[PDB]
């Protein structure tokens, strides 16, 4: 096809294996915020990987905003090391990538009406709710947001291979509806 | 003009804004919650769980756990079985 | 002799009382919650018709 | 009936008075708001039939006979709603042709 | 008076320790981070009212033996 | 037992030092000093709330931030406090906020 | 100090007069009892209000 | 201007502490002495458990320890952030910039992270 | 398979302090009472915008299928009923906008849309995409525009 999606956000969950004090973490950390009335976790941000992580008292942490798998793992390790520097026995256990988000452009307008007519079993086009068509691919469990401008956003992937395979599957279909 | 199309009813958006600004009640430390509970009991002997939740401003499950630790439910002819804040 | 007008007036009296009763109930629920009930939703149009 | 009795029945009905049942368990110095509704000025339209599309259209009597429709006319009432929250301000919004 | 019920809970945890010994009010008030002033006197009036109904036993001398049934 | 914001400022520090001097002289008891601090906090909060009617602006960059118990602890760098009447330049600032 | 004890006895007479000189105003339209009840209500607020002070001092 | 506000604050503070000085039974001369002193004082790692593989992943923490630089203490009504920038509706408060104090009612701020 | 009792005659029906009908009749189960309340709400919402009874019946059938399928048991009833009404209007060929359904339902547009998506998934069905010509008749009639103006607007949009 000659086009490869580029990742825009990666969500990864890792367990530190130890209970934590959210108030102490908020008081002692650099960029952390804690609002128990609003949310039950602690939100921290690191600029060099340009990511944000949520840390829970159960010891499980979620890292989002990373553009690459390596960046996600490094950012999660950095957050764990920050928590460890705060005196806690933080570890790096069962790190896993829960979700990946990729974006790309097909460089031509798309007739979403014909696409939903042809693939009604997988398509969902409701301009009232959202201008982009929602396509639920089955062989890879990927949800694709297709827009009339040609931009395609893929989400729900665990590995980059799923993103690339889903785009490879969707590209001939979209080429069939070029405007 | 009747039943004009609106994205969301005005009263609902006002109520949602108030709830969002207030936020969910936070789970405070056991010591402070216990102290507040004891002062409330000092006001007078009998409290219902709903108004006790209002007074303490704590989650219902957490408050119920702390109250089960010390207080005891008495079945009474007031209206119903309610909590007793006296530990004994 | 009670003609069409008086008979329909009796029926409409009853049904308008019922409509106001339903408005009272529906609005009282929302007032207890502290939401500012919409009058148009309170009115049950089917009652009179 | 239509010209006088319907309007008189609307006006004779007592205004609806509503207030909260000591909501929030605060100082409660008449804190629960008072909602007052008064119906007024009933309006009748010409007989109208709304299609499956929802588009209003006049209903001729013969069409009512043929299609087994009911020859009826919409009934509209002006309602005035006043909110008294003991905030030293009362707001009387008016709903026209409900 | 609420602080008083809190003292009752404190002596209940003291029973839980099993090191229950004849005590008095001052040491408990100190260990529970509370002072000894005329406030202690009014709360001791309340505490003697408690001694009139201390199902959780609070006697004046050698005391605090709450459990109506207690062997180990 | 109050908001307790302005204690760590010039005014609060001067009041605290004066109370320390009187405590050293035995003229006032520490409970009285604490009561004076509480009353000062109430009065200063009311005074700033009421007698201040000027609008200010500022811009810059943020280097750190923290939040806990409804307490923001922002840390900005190269801030420019701009006001219609005057402009002030500062290399670094720490903004502590509460509500 | 003996004079201060006499002044305290005078303040006790003044509180009795104030409480009773109007336990009568209420009747014409228990004042001490009402004051005591009011004092009881603040205790809960005071502490909810107060321990916030402890955490704010730790925060700042 | 700011000194005049300070004098008004002095008046408010003394008036507010008079009742406490009567409640505690202390003589009123304490307030005069306090005001005098106050004015004088003012004017392939398969085994990933070890986190030591990375170092110097932090910054100097001495800024918060020092606090010697300029400090602003106020109250916040709304604080919003959209992925890069922090926005500030800080209400009435006080500022300590270069020793000189500033007083404000509405403060608007935009910063970048 | 039930009955109910009335006052009857004036004699032993009311007892020591007006016992009434010995009782209050107290009939049915929640798996039917909730559906009954939803049917009442559906009729109210439809009458608010003068929807025909065939659309009401299609909405009732859709709600029965959704309610028994139970994938939306966590969603509040009125949202399910409003989404079912929207879907029935779409299937009958006279679509109403999400805002139009929200105007007659206490449920917000966002919740109605979410329940609409969930109901579509649960029923494994689909609704034809709306076109500009679907809303022309209702919009022009509510604006009291002439027939020629309605035709011109429909042609312009198409």
């Amino acid at each position: 096809s000659g086009i490869v999606p580029q990742l825009q956000n990666i969500v990864s969950t890792v367990n530190l294996g130890c209970k934590l004090d959210l108030k102490t973490i908020a008081l002692r950390a650099r960029n952390a915020e804690y609002n128990p009335k609003r949310f039950a976790a602690v939100i921290m941000r690191i600029r060099e990987p340009r990511t944000t992580a949520l840390i829970f008292s159960s010891g499980k942490m979620v890292c989002t905003g990373a553009k690459s798998e390596e960046q996600s793992r490094l950012a999660a390790r950095k957050y764990a090391r920050v928590v460890q520097k705060l005196g806690f026995p933080a570890k790096f256990l069962d790190f896993k990538i829960q979700n990946m988000v990729g974006s790309c452009d097909v460089k031509f307008p798309i007739r979403l009406e014909g696409l939903v007519l042809t693939h009604q079993q997988f398509s969902s086009y409701e301009p009232e709710l959202f201008p982009g068509l929602i396509y639920r691919m089955i062989k890879p469990r990927i949800v694709l947001l297709i827009f009339v401008s040609g931009k395609v956003v893929l989400t729900g992937a665990k590995v980059r291979a799923e993103i690339y395979e889903a785009f490879e599957n969707i590209y001939p279909i979209l080429k069939g509806f070029r405007k | 003009t009747n039943y004009k199309p609106v994205a969301n009813h005005q009263y609902n958006i006002e109520y949602e804004r108030k709830k969002k600004e207030d936020g969910k009640r936070a789970r405070a430390d056991k010591q402070h919650v216990l102290d507040m509970l004891f002062s409330a009991f000092e006001k007078h002997q009998y409290y219902n769980l709903k108004d006790l939740v209002d007074i303490t401003k704590q989650p219902v499950v957490y408050l119920k756990e702390i109250l089960k630790e010390i207080g005891v439910q008495n079945v009474k002819g007031i209206h119903k079985n309610t909590w007793e804040l006296k530990p004994e | 002799l009670d003609l069409a007008g008086p008979l329909l007036a009796f029926l409409f009296r009853g049904m308008f009382k019922n409509l106001l009763k339903e408005v009272r109930i529906y609005a009282q629920k929302f007032i207890d919650r502290g939401k500012d009930f919409n009058l148009e939703l309170a009115i049950k149009t089917r009652i009179i018709s | 009936f239509i010209q006088m009795s319907v309007q008189r029945i609307v006006e004779d009905a007592p205004p609806i008075d509503l207030q909260a049942e000591a909501q929030h368990a605060s100082g409660e110095v008449e804190e629960p708001p008072r909602y007052l509704l008064k119906f007024e000025q009933i309006y009748l339209s010409k007989p109208t039939h709304w299609e499956r599309d929802g588009a209003p259209s006049p209903m001729m009597p013969n069409e009512a006979r043929l299609r087994n429709l009911t020859y009826s006319a919409p009934l509209y009432v002006d309602i005035t709603k006043t909110v008294i929250k003991e905030g030293e301000e009362q707001l009387q919004t008016q709903h026209q042709k409900t | 008076f609420g602080v008083l019920a809190k003292i009752v809970n404190y002596m209940k945890t003291r029973h839980q320790r099993g090191d229950t010994h004849p005590l008095t009010l001052d040491e408990i008030l100190d260990e529970t981070q509370h002072l000894d002033i005329g406030l202690k006197q009014k709360q001791w009036l309340m505490t003697e009212a408690l001694v009139n109904n201390p199902k959780i036993e609070v006697i004046d001398g050698k005391y605090a033996f709450k459990p109506k049934y207690n062997v180990r | 037992m109050a908001y307790q914001l302005y204690r760590n400022t010039t005014l609060g520090n001067s009041l605290q030092e004066s109370l320390d001097e009187l405590i050293q002289s035995q003229q006032i008891t520490p409970q009285l000093a604490l009561q004076v601090l509480l009353q000062f906090d109430k009065a200063i909060n009311a005074a700033l709330a009421q007698r201040v009617r000027n609008r200010v602006n500022f811009r810059g960059s943020l280097n750190t931030y923290r939040f806990c118990d409804n307490v923001w602890t922002f840390v900005l760098n190269d801030v420019e406090f701009r006001e219609v009447t005057e402009l002030i330049k500062v290399d670094k600032v720490k903004i502590v906020a509460c509500d | 100090a003996q004079l201060k004890f006499f002044e305290q006895l005078d303040q006790i007479e003044k509180q009795r007069k104030d409480e009773q000189e109007r336990e009568i105003l209420m009747r014409a339209a228990q004042l001490r009892l009402k004051q005591k009840a009011k004092e009881m209500q603040q205790q809960e607020l005071a502490q909810m209000r107060q321990r916030d002070a402890n955490l704010t001092a730790l925060a700042a | 201007t700011v000194p005049k506000l300070y004098r008004s604050v002095i008046e408010d503070v003394i008036n507010d502490v008079r009742d406490i000085f009567l409640d505690d039974g202390v003589d009123e001369q304490v307030l005069m002495e306090l005001k005098t002193l106050w004015e004088n004082k003012l004017m392939g790692q398969v085994e990933e458990e070890p986190l030591n593989s990375e170092d110097d992943v932090s910054d100097e923490e001495g800024q918060e320890l020092f606090d010697t630089e300029n400090v602003v203490v106020c109250q916040y009504d709304k604080i919003h952030r959209s992925k890069n920038k922090w926005k500030f509706h800080l209400k009435d408060g006080i500022m300590n910039l270069n020793g000189r104090d500033y007083i404000f009612s509405k403060a608007i701020g935009d910063a970048e992270w | 398979l039930s009955t109910m009792i009335g006052k009857g005659t004036g004699a032993a029906s009311f007892d020591e302090f007006g016992n009434s009908k010995y009782q209050n009749r107290r009939t049915m189960s929640s798996s039917d009472r909730a559906m009954m309340n939803a049917f009442k709400e559906i009729t109210t919402m439809a009458d608010r915008i003068n929807l025909p009874r065939n659309i009401v019946d299609r909405t009732n059938n859709l709600f029965k299928q959704v309610y028994e399928q139970k994938s939306l048991k966590g969603r509040a009833n009125d949202a399910i009923a409003s989404a079912c009404l929207y879907i029935a209007c779409r299937q009958e060929g006279v679509p109403r906008t999400f805002k139009e359904i929200c105007a007659v339902s206490r449920i917000s547009k966002k919740e109605i849309g979410r329940c609409f998506k969930l109901i579509l998934k649960a029923l494994e069905t689909s609704v034809d995409l709306i076109t500009t010509g679907d809303f022309m008749s209702r919009f022009c009639s509510n604006l009291c525009l002439p027939k020629q103006v309605q035709m011109a607007a429909t042609h312009i949009a198409r």
